[PDB]
């Protein structure tokens, strides 16, 4: 089971602060350490600092600019950092990680999706694609489903509640005024479509939402 | 049993104790401080072991005015722990000699 | 602080054949290196510890080799799956340091 | 009290003045020569204590002749220290055991 | 004797904007380094010791980082009054060394 639990994205306005959080489960010892990590789009991992929830001390990055400070909550074994005055150099994904005191990162979070705006909040609108009536099908069909208008990243896209995993891509949102757009594409065999049923799953953590649209013939 | 045996009992076990506890509280005091090396657990109780003993080869040593002061404490129930061992084998000895001639 | 270098930034490799990423540190730290694989929009995942340690779970095409200032991560027949970026990470001297990664192409 | 006492008492807090009388005067040894490294006094303190416990890391060491001097000082306080308590605490056991018998 | 390396000489910045120094050591150090800062027609003033530790009545906006030969001094929002010579100094090893400076320019 996973050992670590991230809130999915957290939005906050330039100057405002906010407390991200790790759950931990699974083994754990007096001895562990709770490692906290940057990530920018398109860039490395970036160790911030740790803490050790046995007696509460925490060291940090001196290299860069202090923005975290860490705690740690003893009887909901959750460890968290607190991030101030942000700016949208302060945007990304950051994980936590528990080290058991010799050296490397065991395992990892799913990491939680900072992002640094003034615009507001926004769930997606999910439509399906649908190939047209004059489109001639192999042994195999494409089929997927639109994701526009949301805000902020991310947004998790399954097929079939995660069953169907292979022949699907997603595509990397696109930002155009404010709202963020990806479509997800899906194929399976010409025969099995629509007689087995084909349904995208789409959460947008931010918003708290999870939507289906199930994909059918157009008329 | 005798009072001798006891104490060097006594003093290995509470050198034991202060190994692992010396180990877990070096980590403690050198993470935070730049170019530390004393700062995994497994290593320390290497470490440890070698400052009580008096070996002190150098590939381990805490640079933070805490890690040092664990250390000295560590060094101190070394030398203290062995010397009790000593003085209770020179009281073993006596003893048997005392006996020897009656 | 450790400097870890990973050079070159890409790697592009035909399927099946060898490949060995490079992490140089800045200073000796023994063989304190530890390897992440982290796929698109995947977290880091632990592939290789103190060097040359296997992680259970990760493929036995996945080895390390290296001490002192020079450590090598090595893929014996690549496939698709392993298209990611890789991370060398030392935990000789504190604080702890992340190299800055290598992308595998196929 | 009994002499092994006090004599491990005043040993104890002469060894604690040695420690700082040769911290303060390794320094005032050391500066002046190229490449030393034991000049600043709080880890001569550290320096003097790894010194007169005999661990000797190599961490910190001296390079001119009166500070080596002032550092052979060190070495045998410390060891004469330990070794007087040692004997302190074998001439308490022996007492005891005697007690033991009559 | 340690040769402390201060380049570049001269550094441009725009206002508010963070900036860095550097401070290389000829040999390692430790954290040994101390930083001053040097107005003009002013005496020289502490600004950080052993490399990171705060001095009373230093802004905020200055920190350093480092150990071993590379150090940094590094200031968060500039304004003009962090106009001035920066030098880097140790005191690892007799005899006490400073490095060239670097002046800050606005
Ligand atoms: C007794 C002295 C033996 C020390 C061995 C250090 C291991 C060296 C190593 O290269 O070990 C190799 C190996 C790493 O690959 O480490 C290991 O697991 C070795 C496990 C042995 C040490 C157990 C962990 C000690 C934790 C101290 C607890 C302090 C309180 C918390
Ligand atoms: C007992 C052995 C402890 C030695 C600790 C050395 C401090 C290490 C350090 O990294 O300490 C850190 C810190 C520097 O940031 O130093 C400090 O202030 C630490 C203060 C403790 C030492 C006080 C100063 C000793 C002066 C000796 C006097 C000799 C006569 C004159
Ligand atoms: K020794
Ligand atoms: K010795
Ligand atoms: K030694
Ligand atoms: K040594
Ligand atoms: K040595
Ligand atoms: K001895």
């Amino acid at each position: 089971q996973v050992q670590l639990q991230q809130p999915g994205a957290e939005l906050v306005k330039p100057g405002a602060s906010v407390k991200l959080s790790c759950k931990a489960s699974g083994y754990t010892f007096t001895s562990d350490w709770i490692h906290w990590v940057k990530q920018r789009p398109g860039h490395g991992l970036e160790w911030i600092g740790e803490i050790i929830p046995s007696y509460g001390r925490a060291n940090y990055n001196e290299k860069i600019q202090k923005k975290a400070t860490l705690t740690a909550d003893k009887s909901s074994s959750t460890a968290f950092m607190q991030l101030s005055s942000l700016t949208s150099e302060d945007s990304a994904v950051y994980y936590c990680a528990r080290e058991r005191g010799d050296g490397y990162f065991a395992v990892w979070g799913a990491g939680t999706t900072v992002t640094v705006s003034s615009a507001k909040t926004t769930p997606p609108s999910v439509y399906p694609l649908a190939p047209g009536s004059a489109a001639q099908t192999n042994s195999m069909v494409t089929l997927g489903c639109l994701v526009k208008g949301y805000f902020p990243e991310p947004v998790t896209v399954t097929w079939n509640s995660g069953s169907l995993s292979s022949g699907v891509h997603t595509f990397p949102a696109v930002l155009q005024s404010d709202l963020y757009t990806l479509s997800s594409s899906v194929t399976v065999p010409s025969s099995s479509w629509p007689s087995e049923t084909v349904t995208c799953n789409v959460a947008h953590p931010a918003s708290s939402t999870k939507v289906d649209k199930k994909i059918v013939p157009r008329d | 049993s005798a009072l001798h045996w006891r104490a060097a009992g006594a003093a290995t076990v509470l050198l034991v104790i202060v190994l692992l506890a010396g180990s877990y509280l070096a980590v403690l005091a050198e993470r935070g401080a730049p170019g530390a090396q004393l700062i995994t657990y497994p290593r320390a109780l290497w470490w440890s072991v070698e400052t009580a003993t008096t070996v002190g080869y150098g590939d381990l040593y805490p640079v933070t005015l805490w890690g040092r002061l664990v250390a000295v404490v560590v060094m101190v129930a070394g030398i203290t722990s062995f010397g009790l061992v000593t003085a209770a084998l020179a009281t073993w000895f006596v003893g048997r000699a005392q006996e020897r001639r009656g | 602080d450790i400097l870890l270098t990973q050079s070159p930034a890409i790697l592009s490799v035909s399927p099946g054949e060898r490949v060995s990423f490079s992490c140089r540190a800045s200073q000796s730290i023994g063989t304190d290196i530890h390897w992440y694989q982290q796929r698109t929009n995947g977290s880091p995942r632990l592939l290789i510890k103190y060097a040359s340690e296997s992680i259970s779970g990760i493929p036995s095409r996945f080895s390390g080799s290296g001490s002192g200032t020079d450590f090598t991560l090595s893929i014996n027949s690549v496939e698709s799956e392993d298209i990611a970026n890789y991370y060398c990470q030392q935990s000789n001297r504190w604080p702890f340091t992340f190299g800055s990664g290598t992308k595998l192409e196929i």
